[PDB]
């Protein structure tokens, strides 16, 4: 399948530099231009620039250029987005596509690189139990659940019982604190009738720390 | 450059159109009008290239046109799975930009019952406050449509320093959820009876309570 590979995601502080790839698979990599698109969280799609690989004629958007560089080896069927000085406001996902001359659209998008830009340092979460109580049950079912806070770079993922319990799982989106700081819940709805029987443990996966947490949550 | 609507919304079945106005060195000058799909956590996708023509896999109700200085895309037949953002994109003369993306739309399909909010509030654990932190979590679940609104209180009186919330994402059964978080000191924590939060949606309000004496 004709597919463009991206590099992994990057956390990085202000001022360091950056470069990302972008490798074309399953087709030709001169035959076709390449370009960067930046959507910075919550916003829409920017074009950055476009280069053709088979002789490095790159064309920047006015707003990036002398931002940034792109460039392309054409021998590993490789483009290049870098940066000597990276800003917070850099923080992003930048896409690769595959551009059509003349035409000029984006027929073929990879999946993206994330890159955080932050003055904070990498840190795993403290995870604490939301405990079902009276508060949390009405009728049969109640409420539990699992802060993951204070955690950075985002993603956490939250599993329950090691996958095996899916069914009322919600896990929310992440609160960004002042800190610079991640903070996230994960809540189930179980039955009442299991909370002396049942054992539910939430189990916090932070790869970008090398960190995982299992905890037990219980009747307070 | 590119005007889009920031938001179009329709029920299942029905027809809407996405309007994208430029000036007159892009579309105007009779270049031509691209499209892309962008699903929620995903890459974008092209979805109407040549103003008009579709790339294999794209279905029929999606159509493009233009006329003079704006393009609009149709979407005839929306179904669930056409709830997403919508970029046109084209090529500005003037400004040297080969390509120029549009503001963007978020489409919502309309149809589903309205549904009350299920408000669940939890106090800090004896285990954070260890730790000498106190943070109170207020999980808004099961409602439509997504906007809401949610208020902190300590013994009655509002408290604006320190809350974080969440935009209302969507949950597994296509209803919304969101969040709220209220950090206190152990010491602001222990100096109030009691703190609520309280939830606004479609005028009716829910108010949960939560107290360090529990």
């Amino acid at each position: 399948e004709v597919q463009l590979v991206q590099s992994g995601a990057e956390v990085k502080k202000p001022g360091e530099s950056l470069k990302i790839s972008c490798k074309g698979s399953g087709y030709s990599f001169t035959s076709y231009w390449i370009g960067w698109v930046r959507q910075m969280p919550g916003k829409g799609l920017e074009w950055m620039g476009i280069i053709y690989p088979g002789d490095s004629d790159t064309r920047y958007s006015p707003s990036f250029q002398g931002q940034v560089t792109i460039s392309a080896d054409k021998s590993i069927s490789t483009a290049y987005l870098q940066w000597s000085s990276l800003k917070a406001s850099d923080t992003a996902m930048y896409y690769c596509a595959r551009g059509v001359a003349v035409d000029w659209y984006f027929d073929l998008w990879g999946r993206g690189t994330l890159v955080t830009v932050s003055s904070a340092s990498t840190k795993g979460p403290s995870v604490f139990p939301l405990a079902p109580s009276s508060k949390s049950t009405s009728g049969g079912t109640a409420a539990l659940g699992c802060l993951v806070k204070d955690y950075f770079p985002e993603p956490v993922t939250v599993s329950w019982n090691s996958g095996a319990l899916t069914s009322g799982v919600h896990t929310f989106p992440a609160v960004l604190q002042s800190s610079g700081l991640y903070s996230l819940s994960s809540v189930v709805t179980v039955p009442s009738s299991s909370l002396g029987t049942q054992t539910y443990i939430c189990n916090v996966n932070h790869k970008p720390s090398n960190t995982k947490v299992d905890k037990r949550v219980e009747p307070k | 450059v590119l005007t889009q609507p920031p938001s179009v919304s329709g029920a299942p079945g029905q027809r809407v159109t996405i309007s994208c106005t430029g000036s007159s060195s892009n579309i105007g000058a009779g270049y031509d009008v691209h499209w892309y799909q962008q699903l929620p956590g995903t890459a974008p996708k092209l979805l109407i290239y040549g103003n008009s023509n579709r790339p294999s896999g794209v279905p029929d109700r999606f159509s493009g046109s233009k006329s003079g200085t704006s393009a609009s895309l149709a979407i005839t037949g929306l179904q669930a799975e056409d709830e997403a953002d919508y970029y046109c994109q084209s090529y500005d003369s003037s400004l040297s930009a080969l390509y120029v993306f549009g503001t963007g739309t978020k489409v919502t399909v309309l149809g589903q019952p309205k549904a009350a909010p299920s408000v669940t509030l939890f106090p800090p654990s004896s285990e954070e406050l260890q730790a000498n932190k106190a943070t109170l979590v207020c999980l808004i679940s099961d409602f439509y449509p997504g906007a809401v609104t949610v208020a902190w209180k300590a013994d009655s009186s509002p408290v604006k320093a320190g809350v974080e919330t969440t935009t209302p994402s969507k949950q597994s059964n296509n209803k919304y959820a969101a969040s709220s978080y209220l950090s206190l000191t152990p010491e602001q924590w222990k100096s109030h009876r009691s703190y609520s939060c309280q939830v606004t949606h479609e005028g009716s309000t829910v108010e949960k309570t939560v107290a360090p004496t529990e």
